[PDB]
């Protein structure tokens, strides 16, 4: 615990420790220590041809099974071809070494799937024409089947249908118009870790023939890490150096959210590292970067963003069962700090010419905005303001918020204009 | 050797091949690609021989990454894609287990529970393709009793393993008893 | 009231936990007997446990590491395990039955019907006819994902699954089933976690609102703890908090205390504490919680004091900093000595300023429009607005 | 090479013991399918490495030996044997022995039969000075040309020093 | 032994292998599910066999846990799913009470009353599964009088104990008296 | 005699000649190292197991000695034979039943690398009793091992602490003493990180003589001369039982930094609960004079306060306000020259001076010197 806890009428200790309502965090390096692997359970025992054959009658007659989806994505995506021209080495994992050509699943381990292989719907008239657009509708209905939304959900079958066609030129739609069936394929694992798979495969090999396939598993990067991409978004839309911004963060959970946050052995700033996918591999069941985890920072930050007018910090969802009063003062305090002093100091010299003038009248004590972007100096102006923001800040707020029409519902926007706009 | 130059004269540990036996569990992992499949045994030794054409790896369990790779080109059963005409033949086959190798290649270095992956293509002519492995060779100090790593082949391939284990570059003997101590890699090798 | 009960007194009792079920009966006629009692509204609670461990024998599910929990061996980080591995089993000495046995049933079970029974078991506890019909409503949605044809076995009323939930080896079987789904949440057949998931933190609401309370102040669990109060909120949170309880563990036994049968009475129910329950609902509904709204109402003023001293006093104080420069002007007429709140968090501090809050209230509380009987939200729109 | 008997013949007597036990898909065809399905009985050898020679030419024996029982569902055959006997080998200094059965089983792959195995082997040293039977004659073999080819696919070698004594050459398994 | 290296003089508490009761009682739980049903014991052995391939329980009861497995295996009693084709086959066996094994391994440590569970696959070729077990093997220094360890096995099975026992690693030797003595393990077990 | 009267480490080895170490050995390396690994992951391991497997894994012999390393009449080696950590300790057997043992056969040769200084880590972090210090002592450990290991699993589990009892086995503090007083003599050892968890073992209960040797090097007076100032008429029996001749206390590669865990003495005459008023003034003194150690020290219980804070402000003014600044090298000639001086004959702003040490102090500690002095000399 942090320190002892005594309730005085005995001089005694409580100890209290809350409960397990919400699973713990668990880190992407814990279980590379645990497993140096990660398996893949796939069924083989069957022909490429027949395997498409089974995938194609399923997603016409919408009665696809996943083990035959998986086979079969297995089966079409052994593409040994795309040449690294550096090491691969990730979590203590050695991928590749520098001009060995590797294939998708060369960064999995496989395994052979315990279980009972369903019958299907085998067809022999469809040719080998798969490999060129079918993975492609099969990854794709993966992120079509996240929105849960029809009008959202149209526009991505609709970017599926068009990437598809670009490559096959006929492509009747496979899946009915109704009748889903791919929203149960994120239940399953071996498809997640099929999926992710490709998706980082394609992202290494940026410029590969069949680099069209990061469609539909695009949305597994980063996945369940809305945390981590507020914080590159806040460190992105403030300007400040990244290592600045952690020193303003305040009210006692985002500082603890942090730090469970940016844990060192994690590896979260090397692009080609498994870290992004710590959900989609089973590295973690409870990724440490979500906003179910992470609500305070989530907050804050879009907050922050959103009054710094970013267009991006209109849509996240604002988290439920958190405090709405301190987090909201210190998002408008930084965004006051930020969006109105502006750092502008000289940077480059030539021998000469650095300084600034500090006996032209230099003044500090003044009910004046600092000018200035230290932590410390905006919060001894704060505090000499009683922690009670001014109206000033109530303008700027007003003026950052205003005009945002079409917002969205229980997004930070809509918080946003229901509190400084009053 | 001593007939040439002077004063070359042998250590008193291990007098020229003090045989030895050095007891280590394994493991191993295949992965064989090529264009036709491979019609004998001896085209598969052929095409896996050159897997360490430009080597990288370890040198105390470079004879035994050798007598793995044996083993592994001994038990590369076929594959679903093997058939008439699907995909290119691709073959597979993974052991693991333990066992002790009689040799007189001197005292090994002490060996760690470490994972090396091997990648490279072979042209053996007809044959075009690469290969694929991952060996777990480290020592063993637990007494329990090991079978001999040269049983580790079936009977069935292998007519004569006093070559079939040489086209790997290693150099076979009897000890009179049945039991084939490790010589020597090829020379210089 | 009963004693509490303590998980690791029962622990120290058995080192086992019994599943008492009767199998001399194959599982194909097993399926035909649940189907045709769920038809026909007359299954039996013996069939419907043999049932249940018949169908749900999955030795599939891979550990990735120690799953210990009250000195209970379950399993090392690679051995298969299935949902009765964390269960003993023995044999249930009684009567079997006689049955509707039906033959036509195929190996169409394991996808849904373990799902249906055990969902059924959430739904005979609601007693709301509305709550009742969209739990159901979502239990066919859940069931028809996997079969697509399930007829709705049970009739509209007869509700018969009402008294499953009496007998224990039911609730022992859920419960195991809902942990062992919990600690593989990818799991193929994890949907069976609806239904179950009312197992988890059963009779438990006084520990769920302790944990409400501490996410919607800010403050952590060891300040949380200081501002009791009251005489019997302290010795209320003091037997809450025994040490050897485990109860920080996710994937442990305590979370099933009295479904698994560890416990007659739960020690962190709502009726075996009663005050922390309506003290932590009545301050999360003033720091503007939608979750304390409902609760059932069982310290008043010391729920106002804290609201006002973690809803008005926002904090704001540097907790990073770039290797130095850390302090605030303690120099800059720094009083203390003023008729206003005291702008902090501590306890002592804001019970020496206590030694405005109506208005507070007010807003906190007014405009709830859709509260409900006995809810701690009419409580406070009937005193605190 | 030694002076003094490096590689020469050597007699050695031993008390030993077997039981037998062999089973199949579908009853045995010929003497050959009987010896394939015998022969991948060390194929992970655990037990004691200096007895291998004694527990090759005693499994030889066993499945000379070989007679199917009565109830021949599944051909299930049985065989016993246990005598007093010595071995002419050309194998070098042996260790000594012990009074220790071991077990063994592999299920042999031989394509058309499926099965597995089963031995209990007890060759152990003999001091006393009585004169032990030969082993060659516990056979039922042609001198032809069959004790020296049904024996040799085990394994094992022999070889003719013209006084009708086959003595043991060498053991080439998988050769 | 002596005759290999120099001053290997043995304890004159027990000369090499005095023998001695170790009065005990136990408990066992037992669960093998295969994929197809053991025609004969002898599957029975060969699949139970190597529950102790990777050992990670205690050490100390290795030969008493051997012989719980033995009896184990021995009482293995089927269930209705072992039938025709309902599912895959899962035996059950349990066994409790106290019994007194005479044997020759050296004086055993005190044992506790603590349980230990192994969880372990098999492949015997044509059957395949995994195996479970719960020990309860602990130390009785009470006096009461108890039946014999072999007496639990019934004659009913095991037409031979002698090499029944040893398919599981004891090594058994009939005093002519009607009490077998356990002598040792497998080789380095 | 509610306080065992004092033992010194020359009373033991006049009684006897060696320090015995009472061990099994009938287990070989790699039995005792699965015994002790699996119970340490399973958090029941025995005290005999460990000792064993400490002893079986630390007999490097390797580290030549360069000078002769006599103490207290012990030829432990003479310049320039080989030496190992067991050859300072007398090795005997140990007479009991070894328990079972939970050994795992898997265990490779890696152990010597990592796992002993884990288990000797234990010994320092089963001392602490309060979470953040065991924490943090944790998490050095292991940083240490993951530095030789690289993969460091952590095998005892989170809660249900087994090493606290570690302590209180005699054989078990005699190794740790011994491999620390061994790498002590050879600093550059390659295995040198095993001193990470036994240094708290080097002058383990000798507080007093460690406040002495503070109070000595920050006022920057003489050892012979400090003593002169002592007073309160009870501090001088202490200082008297502190410097009895026949100790080598001055003599860091002896045997006297661990008179109690290798069991020279029972009660340690160099102790702070045997010498609470020395303790006590050396570090107010050292507190009212700027020092960030004497912030920390446990206050003593049951001795007068008021004599001693007299005497350590008396002192403390005495170094602060008397600067020495005395001519002491001469070339050939020019030698000569509050009442500016140290001698002790010699010698409100003097609470003053107090207020001004003890102010700016943030983040005090209860019951200790620090927090005594801000009650005492901050009114």
């Amino acid at each position: 615990m942090s320190v002892t806890v005594k309730r005085i009428i005995d001089n005694t200790v409580i100890v209290p420790k809350l409960p397990a309502n919400e699973d713990p965090v668990e880190y992407p390096a814990d279980y590379f220590r645990k497993s140096k692997e990660i398996p893949l359970y796939i069924n083989t025992t069957k022909s490429l041809s027949d395997l498409r054959g089974y995938v194609y009658q399923g997603l016409k007659s919408g009665n696809v099974s996943i083990i035959h989806v998986n086979s079969y994505l297995y089966g079409a995506l052994k593409d040994i071809r795309g040449k690294l021209d550096k090491d691969w080495s990730s979590f203590g994992i050695n991928i590749g070494k520098a001009g060995d050509t590797i294939g998708i699943f060369d960064l999995v381990s496989l395994k052979a799937l315990d279980g009972v292989l369903p019958d299907g719907v085998s067809d022999a008239s469809r040719t080998s024409a798969d490999d060129k657009w079918l993975p492609l509708y099969l990854l794709g209905l993966y992120r079509v089947g996240r929105t849960q939304m029809p009008e959202y959900r149209k526009k991505l079958m609709d970017g599926l249908t068009n990437q598809c066609k670009m490559i096959n030129e006929q492509f009747e739609p496979l899946v009915p118009e109704g009748r889903d069936i791919f929203d149960v394929w994120g239940n399953d694992s071996n498809y997640t870790k099929i999926v992710a798979a490709v998706d980082m495969f394609f992202h290494m090999f940026k410029k590969h023939e069949c680099a069209s396939f990061r469609y539909g598993t695009i949305v597994s990067r980063f996945k369940d890490c809305a945390a981590l991409a507020t914080f590159g978004h806040l460190c992105k839309i403030t300007g400040m150096s990244t290592e600045d911004v952690t020193t303003w963060i305040l009210n006692r959970e985002v500082a603890d959210e942090m730090v469970q946050m940016m844990l060192p052995g994690q590896e979260i700033d090397k692009a080609d590292s498994y870290m992004p996918y710590l959900i989609d591999f089973g590295l973690s069941s409870k990724s440490p970067y979500s906003s179910v985890k992470n609500p305070a920072f989530h907050f804050w930050g879009q907050l922050t963003a959103l009054l710094l007018r970013s267009t991006r910090a209109r849509n996240a969802r604002q988290p439920d069962d958190i405090e709405y009063t301190s987090l909201t003062t210190a998002g408008l305090l930084y965004a006051y700090a930020v969006g109105s002093s502006a750092d502008l100091a000289q940077q480059f010299c030539v021998g000469d010419n650095k300084y600034t003038p500090d006996d032209s009248t230099g003044g500090l004590t003044t009910n004046a905005p600092p000018q200035g972007r230290d932590v410390v100096e905006w919060l001894g102006w704060f505090e000499d303001q009683n922690r009670k923001p001014t109206p000033d800040m109530m303008q700027y707020a007003k003026r950052a918020v205003m005009s945002l029409q079409g917002l969205r519902e229980k997004t930070i926007g809509k918080y946003a204009k229901s509190e400084f706009d009053k | 050797l001593s007939n040439d130059f002077f004063g070359m004269e042998d250590m008193d540990l291990y007098d020229k091949d003090s045989l030895r036996y050095e007891k280590f569990r394994f493991m191993l992992k295949m992965t064989v690609r090529s264009n036709k499949p491979f019609r004998s045994y001896d085209d598969v030794t052929a095409a896996v021989s050159q897997w360490d054409n430009s080597y990288i790896g370890m040198v105390g369990k470079r004879p035994f990454y050798k007598i793995i790779a044996l083993i592994g080109s001994s038990h590369l059963q076929a594959t679903p894609a093997v058939l008439a005409d699907l995909n290119q033949p691709e073959y597979y086959a993974t052991l693991t287990g333990r066992c002790f190798l009689p040799h007189r290649l001197g005292l090994i270095p002490p060996m760690f529970n470490v994972s090396e992956t091997f990648r490279k293509p072979f042209n053996i002519g007809i044959y075009k393709g690469t290969l694929d492995f991952t060996f777990t060779v480290s020592d063993d100090e637990s007494n329990e009793k090991v079978p001999h790593v040269w049983e580790y082949m079936n009977p069935k391939y292998q007519s004569q393993i006093q070559k079939e284990g040489l086209k790997f570059g290693l150099i076979l003997s009897k000890k009179a008893t049945g039991t084939w101590v490790l010589d020597q890699l090829s020379p210089f090798k």
